């Protein structure tokens, strides 16, 4: 009941939206014979709509004055009101995947800059090396913070090209 | 060559081309680049130009007063501040037709008039002006003020009266005087006028110059001021059932803190405004004895800048050497002033609509919309000017040997980090805002709108709950009686502030949903991206990896040619000219949000904005397409309504936008070759080669191309949005 | 005159199955505006078997054209004198590429 | 060169019809440029002011309204046939000024006779800031 | 073969392979888990 | 190439003249509509700039099977004139009238 | 043209949501996006983007993730080509979506 938002299970406009979608799906369904492929496709669409409307309920979702679900944003408020999985956990998973991609790219750049003509390796990928680094990045945050600790993650400003003042 | 028109530029005088005119107009007030001139002459020209700009301001407001008093309905609006629309000025167009004259006769006038959206009617009714003769004498008084400002501009430029160079550089005395006199005693005089005139005029008592010095502002009569019994002024405030024009429900209170709004007119109380300006006056006068004048006490600005260096090398040399940097560079002070005035203008826009200071202003929807749009566009333009003149400071007058190791040298040292982090936050905001908007649009397109991502603005909702809004729930400050903030002053302004903030009719802390949060994040994206462009221009103004010697090429140069891969739009001026586009887009976003939210609030269909601002098709259809029906129907083969001029200037703005595209897409060479062919055609024809041009026709310069395209773009943008805004807010509301 | 022409069917994945509109005739799909239905009606095509055979023949001819490009570049590349015979090119194009094609379509 | 050649207006023009990108009213009011060369044989070249012309075997004289057209024709003749032409500038009063081979050996060579002007004896980027030269009329690169 | 393998080792081919793999993974996830919005089991 | 400057200059002049006497006509109509002068417009009712040449060609081609193509049973198209051909209750092809707006958009 | 052709129509495009025509409206909005996205390739230049790329290069060099292939801004001809291509694509797709949605919903 936070932010003046009713839960989707106890909401009123949520049910109106569900009935409206089921009504237009049934209106589209009534134009076809029961033993037809469009009938089966529309029945599958109606079943998916009902399952989505049921699964959006009984999960702590809140909607305000329109039946459209709202996402609780602040952690702590989301943690104490069963809304952590709305945005708190998805950004944790996204940060994991984004750090995976960044660490794999960093490892490929560092390992490809060692050999002669690194631009050829950049534009013609070493597929076994890329796949080896792809399956070795499952522990990207530990490795990243350890390179931060030993200083190999950062480059000294004396060795970095600097625009004139 | 050596023509007399560019008298401030010998090099422009010996220019046998039409560009000599154009560069003779654009470089008119760039005195630093004028040949054979010194700093003292530049400062005197600055003083004279300031006097002229002031005289023009006073002439414009005097003309507004005269054109309201003459051919206006100020007295009729005073009698009925709800029904009859204000009149700006009469229309005398000989190109008009009879249906045009009949359609433009509004507000009980004898001819075609323009409905005023400036808000001078509400302002002048609030400050106590009631009759047309008062507006007439105010207009002639302001014309006289402009005349004596012309006298000042002429006289202070005369020999033996020109101020010395160090006189303008007296920063401490100027700060002290403009804090004490320009701000303090000016506000004291304003609140004295408020107490003497506007509060009695809002209480049905006429206080003019004829009956001045004989009507007591307060029944106690200035003895509470001497005795310190200042609570006697806040004793009998105006009741809720008080008429603004009459004395019914009146009270005897000149200074009070009655928070909220006047129930009859939905505006701030006159006694509240008088108390506000009095407190501002005493605080400014107190703050205006800080700096070291010729007397033995005060503060030296240079010494304060020297002393505020953090230990352990946190800011390096600190703020040392900055006093001469600010004082020597006019562009540093210009950028600081324009930035502060733009921030203040944005504050004025964000606070006038939520807290209407003028009587019967909240009911006038078109007036509030036009005022907000005007203030936000002016604020954005002058923030862009602030950053541009900061870049001009970095190019023209910046000595690294003077301020070595200070904050300026440090932000020049890690300018790449600042630009990169600003680019990162801009990319993040734009990527995810567009991703969410496209996701919501696709979800709504598929017929199942519940799949859309709606993040509730819990931060701003919690802030508003902490300030009195109980609709979001919570148990924060100003919403629970047990909180110390609620208990403090619970009989001072909370009984009015909570009443004003718990009502959904006014614009004070409106209810915000996920669409409001999305558009606010888009506004943050616009601000961050415009800032990124402007600080990339300013920090790389004097040098870059592509152009190390950008300081030697000045502030506004076209390019360096096709060498080194291509170098077009590398100056800080071009970065400013791109940031003008981005600022126009940002202010367009904020004005779209304001206009749609307020239109849905005035219509009562706030749920339409709540469920329609989520996806961009709702913005295109329910706002841009739905509200444009009355605008485009201003004139048609069927007939004409009063919004014909707004339709015409809407098409006008679209056309000037198109001409901006004309000047922006093509750059120079096609036009130079076309002008060459036209020159041959004119030279090799009979009956027309007798008349010849004195100045050779040439294509406009690339910098001039950007300037003209930007000017047409901005004019079309402003005219189009003003037309749509005023037409939509006036075709269905009054 | 009552069923809209439709020749594109989408996969139900993320709610895009609503794009398979009720075009008529007990079918769901995107209403096409290319006019291929009218072209096939003008060509005498009745069943889907003829469309299948035309698709197979078009794939065979496309493979033949790709083989022709590979062959006439890598294997048997015509010389400059072969390309410069503009009179022969014009005669063959006017008689066989356009005239014989028009006669075959008329037949 | 050893002796500066003088412009001869009586030298024949190359075989060419009418011109449209040729001389405008600037020729009779301001300066106009004249390119001369010595063709060893009859050959067809392309003018920078239009189509194609045929130069006569012997002295050839052409007129242009811009020095860039003269140098474009000069470099076309030098790259195509190694012609070594030269152009003069004629003012409204008839003053003739020798322009391209000032020492007669072309500016690609040195000849050990020219004096280097407009040269800065400091490295680029060592110039002073614009604050150092303010209200003086002197640019940072002009010192 | 190794010339063909280096051709597939070029950037557009591996980009197409990655795009096909990621699109197929996301499409099969969305098909076998219809309309995922709330992280619950 | 030798008279490209004259070509480009004359083309530029005719482009300017066409742009003026078409778009300025449109702006003139917009202004005099917004000024409350429907009789001052370049419309089909106020100032008739009818396409007389196009109308004459339409009338001639409508009478092409009558005298100049006597073996044609009807007109080569229904855009010139005649009856209205409709299929399924929807208009297949009907005669097209050309007026002041048609002249304006064609120019 | 603004009201009786562009505003009287295009109501089907914006109201296509929840129907089979909605993708057209989606494309319509996307087309507007592409038509806007071209403009800064048509405006601006190369030095600004080159300096921004230099700052980004500094950022990637601080983290030692600077590419061996040096990133550069698009060429002036390349920028003009990208701008005209995205502008034409946005305009053609806008007209395509608006035309098809209007002519399918009421046609
Ligand atoms: C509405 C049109 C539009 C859009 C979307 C952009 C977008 C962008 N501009 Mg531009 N700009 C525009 C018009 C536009 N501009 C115009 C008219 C001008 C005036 C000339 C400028 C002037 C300008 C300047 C001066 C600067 C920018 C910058 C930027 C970036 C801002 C960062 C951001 O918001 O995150 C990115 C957000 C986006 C919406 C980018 C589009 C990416 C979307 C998501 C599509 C991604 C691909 C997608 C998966 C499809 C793949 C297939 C497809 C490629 C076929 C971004 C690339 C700044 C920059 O470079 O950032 C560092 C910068 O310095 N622009
Ligand atoms: C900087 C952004 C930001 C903002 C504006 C908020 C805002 C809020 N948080 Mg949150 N918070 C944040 C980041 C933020 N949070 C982060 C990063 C964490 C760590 C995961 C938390 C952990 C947190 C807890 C544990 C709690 C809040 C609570 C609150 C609310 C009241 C806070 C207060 O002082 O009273 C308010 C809605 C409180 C709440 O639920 O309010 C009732 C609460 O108990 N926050
Ligand atoms: C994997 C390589 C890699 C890494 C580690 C980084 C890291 C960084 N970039 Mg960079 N970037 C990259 C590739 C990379 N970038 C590419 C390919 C481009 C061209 C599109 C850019 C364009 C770019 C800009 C324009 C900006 C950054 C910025 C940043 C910083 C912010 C973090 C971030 O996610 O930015 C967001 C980064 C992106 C949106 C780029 C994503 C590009 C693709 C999708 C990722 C490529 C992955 C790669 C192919 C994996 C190779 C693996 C190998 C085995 C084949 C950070 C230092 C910002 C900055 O300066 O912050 C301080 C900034 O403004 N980057
Ligand atoms: C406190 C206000 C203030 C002050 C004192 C200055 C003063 C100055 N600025 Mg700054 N500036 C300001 C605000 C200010 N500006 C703002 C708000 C902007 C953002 C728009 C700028 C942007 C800016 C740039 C980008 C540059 C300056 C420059 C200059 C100098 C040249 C002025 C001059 O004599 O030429 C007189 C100039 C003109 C007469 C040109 C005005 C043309 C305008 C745009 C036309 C009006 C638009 C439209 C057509 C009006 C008709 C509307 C239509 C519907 C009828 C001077 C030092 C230049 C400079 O220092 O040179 C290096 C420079 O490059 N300024
Ligand atoms: C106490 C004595 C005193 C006073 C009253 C002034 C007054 C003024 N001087 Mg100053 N000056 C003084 C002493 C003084 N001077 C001394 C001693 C020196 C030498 C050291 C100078 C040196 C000096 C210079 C060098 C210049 C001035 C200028 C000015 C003008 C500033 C612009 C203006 O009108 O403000 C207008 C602004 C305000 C009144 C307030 C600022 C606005 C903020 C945001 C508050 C807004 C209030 C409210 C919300 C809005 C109300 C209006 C709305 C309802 C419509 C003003 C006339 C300038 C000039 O020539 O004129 C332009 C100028 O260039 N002065
Ligand atoms: C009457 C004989 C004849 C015919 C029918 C054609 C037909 C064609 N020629 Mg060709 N040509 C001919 C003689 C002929 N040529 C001669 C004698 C010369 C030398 C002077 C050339 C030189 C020539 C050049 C230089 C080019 C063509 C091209 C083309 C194609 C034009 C594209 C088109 O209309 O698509 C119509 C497409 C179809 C109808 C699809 C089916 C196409 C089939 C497979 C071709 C069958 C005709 C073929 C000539 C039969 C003999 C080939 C046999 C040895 C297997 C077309 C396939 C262009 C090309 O390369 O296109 C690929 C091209 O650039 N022609
Ligand atoms: C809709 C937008 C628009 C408009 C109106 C123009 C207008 C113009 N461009 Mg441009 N063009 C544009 C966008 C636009 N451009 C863009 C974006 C590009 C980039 C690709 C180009 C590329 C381009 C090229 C490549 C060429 C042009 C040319 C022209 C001219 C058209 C010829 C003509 O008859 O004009 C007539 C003038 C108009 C149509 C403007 C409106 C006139 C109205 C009716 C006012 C009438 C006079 C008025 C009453 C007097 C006002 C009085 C006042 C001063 C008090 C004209 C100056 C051509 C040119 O130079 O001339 C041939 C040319 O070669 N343009
Ligand atoms: C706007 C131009 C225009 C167009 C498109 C048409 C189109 C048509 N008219 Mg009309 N016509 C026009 C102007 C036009 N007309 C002006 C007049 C008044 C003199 C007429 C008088 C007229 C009559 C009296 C009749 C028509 C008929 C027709 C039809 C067939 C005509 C035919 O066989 O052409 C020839 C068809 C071709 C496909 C030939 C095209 C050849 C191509 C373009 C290459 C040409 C190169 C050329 C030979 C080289 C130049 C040589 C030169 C240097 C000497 C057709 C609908 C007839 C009708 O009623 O319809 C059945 C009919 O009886 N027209
Ligand atoms: C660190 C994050 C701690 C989260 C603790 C959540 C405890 C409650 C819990 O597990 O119940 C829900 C079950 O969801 C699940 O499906 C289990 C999620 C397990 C979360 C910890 C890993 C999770 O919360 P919810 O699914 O009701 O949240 C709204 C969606 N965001
Ligand atoms: C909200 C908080 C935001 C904090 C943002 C970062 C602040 C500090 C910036 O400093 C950033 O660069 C410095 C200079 O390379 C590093 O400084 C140092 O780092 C390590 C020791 O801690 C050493 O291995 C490095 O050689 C040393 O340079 C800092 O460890 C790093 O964090
Ligand atoms: C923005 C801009 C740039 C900067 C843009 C550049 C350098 C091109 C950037 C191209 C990117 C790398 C294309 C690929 C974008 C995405 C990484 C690909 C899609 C990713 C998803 C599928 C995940 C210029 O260089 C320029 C040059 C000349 C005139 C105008 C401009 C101009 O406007």
């Amino acid at each position: 009941d936070v932010a003046g938002l009713t839960p989707c299970s106890e909401s009123k406009a949520y049910n109106k939206l569900e009935r409206k979608e089921l009504k237009t799906l049934e209106k589209r369904l009534k134009k076809y014979e029961p033993g037809s492929a469009p009938y089966l496709a529309l029945q599958a669409t109606k079943e998916r709509t009902q399952n989505r409307f049921k699964n959006y309920a009984k999960a702590g979702l809140l909607c305000g004055n329109d039946g459209l679900p709202h996402l609780i944003s602040d952690p702590g408020l989301a943690l104490r009101f069963n809304h952590a999985g709305e945005v708190f956990i998805p950004t944790f998973g996204f940060l994991y995947v984004a750090g995976y991609i960044g660490h794999v790219g960093r490892q490929y750049i560092i390992k490809s800059k060692e050999d002669a003509k690194p631009t050829d390796k950049e534009i013609i990928l070493d597929v076994p090396l890329a796949l080896q680094l792809a399956f070795q990045g499952w522990a990207w945050p530990l490795a990243a913070i350890q390179e931060l600790r030993n200083g190999s993650l950062l480059e000294k400003d004396e060795n970095i090209t600097v625009s004139p003042r | 060559a050596t023509k007399l028109f560019p008298k401030f530029s010998q090099g422009l005088a010996q220019d046998p081309s039409t560009r000599r005119i154009w560069y003779g107009l654009a470089t008119a007030h760039d005195f630093e680049s004028h040949d054979g001139m010194t700093e003292e002459n530049l400062y005197q020209k600055i003083f004279a130009s300031h006097f002229g700009q002031l005289a023009i301001i006073f002439l414009w407001t005097s003309g507004n007063l005269f054109h309201v008093a003459w051919q206006g309905n100020f007295e009729q609006w005073v009698t009925d501040p709800i029904h009859v629309r204000p009149i700006a000025h009469a229309i005398w167009d000989p190109h008009f037709g009879q249906p045009a004259v009949e359609a433009f006769t509004r507000g009980g006038a004898s001819g075609p008039v323009n409905i005023a959206t400036s808000g001078v009617y509400q302002w002048w009714y609030t400050i106590g002006l009631r009759s047309n003769q008062e507006l007439y004498v105010s207009s002639v008084f302001l014309a006289l003020v402009s005349a004596v400002f012309l006298f000042a501009g002429w006289l202070h430029l005369q020999p033996n009266f020109q101020p010395s160079l160090s006189w303008f550089k007296d920063a401490e005395s100027r700060l002290n005087h403009h804090l004490s006199g320009l701000f303090g005693v000016s506000s004291l005089a304003w609140t004295g006028h408020l107490v003497h005139v506007a509060i009695p005029e809002s209480r049905g008592q006429h206080v003019g110059w004829d009956n001045f010095l004989s009507v007591l502002p307060h029944p106690q009569g200035l003895t509470p001021f001497w005795s310190g019994n200042w609570a006697a002024y806040a004793q009998n405030p105006d009741t809720a059932s008080h008429a603004f024009g009459t004395a019914d429900g009146s009270g005897t209170a000149i200074l009070t803190f009655l928070g909220g709004f006047h129930p009859q007119t939905q505006s701030l109380w006159l006694s509240d405004m008088a108390h506000h300006h009095l407190a501002i006056a005493v605080l400014f006068i107190v703050a205006g004895h800080m700096y070291r004048t010729n007397f033995g006490i005060g503060h030296r600005l240079e010494a304060i800048l020297e002393a505020h260096t953090p230990p352990a090398g946190g800011l390096g040399a600190g703020h040392k050497g900055l006093f001469h940097t600010v004082n020597n560079s006019l562009h540093f002070q210009l950028g600081l002033a324009l930035a502060s005035v733009g921030t203040i203008t944005s504050l004025v826009a964000q606070h006038m609509y939520s807290l209407p200071p003028y009587a019967y202003l909240a009911v006038d929807f078109t007036t509030q919309a036009s005022l907000y749009t005007h203030h936000q566009y002016i604020a954005g333009f002058i923030m862009c000017g602030a950053f541009a003149h900061g870049a001009i400071f970095f190019i023209r007058d910046y000595d690294p040997e003077q301020n070595k190791g200070n904050v300026l040298a440090r932000v020049l040292d890690h300018k790449e980090a600042i630009i990169s982090h600003l680019s990162w936050v801009s990319l993040f905001l734009g990527f995810h805002t567009l991703g969410l908007y496209v996701h919501n649009d696709v979800v709504q397109a598929f017929g199942t709108p519940e799949k859309q991502i709606l993040i509730e603005p819990v931060f701003a909702q919690w802030i508003q709950a902490a300030q009195g809004k109980s609709l979001y729930g919570f148990d924060l400050l100003l919403a629970s009686s047990s909180s110390s903030a609620y208990s403090a002053g619970q009989s001072l302004w909370l009984p009015g502030w909570l009443e004003a903030i718990n009502n959904n009719q006014n614009s004070l802390f409106l209810t915000i949903g996920p669409g409001d949060f999305l558009v606010h994040h888009a506004i943050a994206l616009g601000l961050h991206t415009t800032t990124l462009i402007l600080v990339k221009g300013a920090l790389d103004a004097r040098g870059s990896k592509l152009m190390p010697d950008k300081k030697d090429f000045g502030y506004s140069f076209p390019c360096d040619g096709p060498g080194r891969g291509g170098t077009c739009d590398i100056s800080a001026y071009d970065a400013f000219y791109l940031a003008v586009f981005w600022m126009l887009n940002t202010i367009g976003w904020v004005t779209f949000y304001w206009h749609w939210k307020h239109l849905t609030l005035w219509q009562g269909n706030v749920s339409q904005f709540d469920e329609s601002s989520t996806y961009l098709m709702g913005w295109l259809r329910d706002y841009l397409w739905l509200n444009s029906s009355q605008l485009i129907n201003g004139y048609n083969p069927f007939g004409m309504n009063s919004l014909s001029v707004w339709a015409w200037t809407f098409l006008f703005g679209h056309l000037v936008y198109a001409t901006g595209f004309m000047f922006l897409i093509s750059w120079r060479g096609y036009w130079q070759e076309l002008i060459e062919t036209l020159v041959w055609a004119h030279e090799k024809t009979p009956l027309a080669n007798l008349v010849y041009w004195k100045d050779k026709p040439v294509a406009l310069s690339i910098v001039q191309a950007r300037l003209v395209g930007l000017a047409h773009f901005s004019v079309g943008y402003i005219f189009t949005y003003a037309a749509f805004l005023i037409a939509s807010t006036s075709g269905r509301f009054g | 005159t009552h069923i809209k022409p439709s020749a594109q069917v989408v996969w139900p994945i993320v709610g895009q199955e609503i794009l398979n509109g009720d075009v008529g005739g007990g079918f769901q799909g995107i209403q096409i505006t290319s006019g291929f239905f009218q072209l096939w009606r003008a060509s005498g095509i009745t069943s889907e078997l003829q469309l299948y055979s035309t698709a197979i023949g078009g794939l065979v001819l496309a493979a033949a054209c790709f083989f022709a490009g590979w062959f006439h570049y890598h294997k048997a590349a015509p010389k400059l004198e072969w390309f410069q015979n503009v009179e022969s090119m014009l005669n063959h194009h006017l008689a066989g590429l356009l005239g014989l094609g028009s006669l075959a379509w008329a037949g | 060169p050893w002796k500066q050649p003088e412009l001869d207006p009586d030298t024949p023009s190359p075989i060419f019809g009418g011109s449209t990108g040729g001389l405008l009213r600037k020729a009779q009011v301001e300066e106009f440029y004249v390119t001369t060369w010595e063709s060893p044989k009859e050959q067809i070249f392309e003018m920078p002011t239009g189509g194609a012309a045929i130069m006569r075997k012997g002295p050839n004289l052409l007129k242009f309204a811009r020095k860039e057209q003269c140098l474009a024709l000069t470099t076309q003749l030098r790259t195509k046939f190694k012609m070594t032409p030269c152009f003069y500038r004629v003012y409204a009063d008839g003053k003739v000024e020798y322009l391209h081979p000032k020492d007669g050996v072309y500016p690609e060579k040195v000849n050990a006779g020219r004096v280097g002007v407009n040269q800065n004896m400091r490295s680029i980027g060592e110039n002073v800031d614009p604050i150092k030269v303010k209200f003086t009329g002197s640019q940072p690169f002009t010192i | 073969m190794k010339d063909f393998t280096t051709y597939l080792s070029t950037a557009p081919v591996v980009g197409l392979g990655w795009a096909i793999f990621t699109s197929g993974l996301l499409i099969e996830i969305n098909r076998f888990f219809p309309d995922p919005l709330v992280f619950s089991f | 190439i030798r008279h490209r400057d004259a070509i480009i200059s004359h083309l530029n002049w005719v482009s300017i003249f066409l742009g003026f006497h078409s778009f300025g006509l449109y702006i003139h109509n917009d202004t005099m509509s917004a000024l409350g002068r429907p009789q001052d417009m370049f419309s089909d009712t106020a100032i008739q700039l009818q396409p007389v040449f196009a109308q004459w060609i339409q009338n001639t081609h409508f009478t092409a099977p009558q005298l100049t193509a006597p073996n044609a049973l009807a007109a080569t198209s229904l855009t010139w004139g005649g009856d209205v051909v409709a299929v399924g209750g929807k208009v297949a092809m009907m005669p097209i009238a050309l007026g002041t707006s048609d002249f304006l958009v064609h120019h | 043209w603004l009201r009786d052709f562009l505003w009287a129509q295009s109501s089907q495009v914006i109201q296509s949501y929840g129907s089979a025509l909605s993708a057209y409206g989606l494309m319509f909005l996307g087309a507007h996006f592409v038509w806007a996205f071209s403009l800064m390739f048509l405006f601006s230049g190369r030095g600004y983007w080159q300096e921004l790329i230099e700052s980004i290069v500094w950022a990637h060099n601080k983290l030692r993730v600077a590419p061996s292939i040096q990133p550069r801004a698009l060429s002036i001809t390349q920028g003009r080509a990208v701008g005209v291509a995205h502008y034409l694509l946005g305009g053609i797709a806008t007209t395509w979506s608006f035309f098809l949605a209007r002519i399918i919903a009421v046609g």
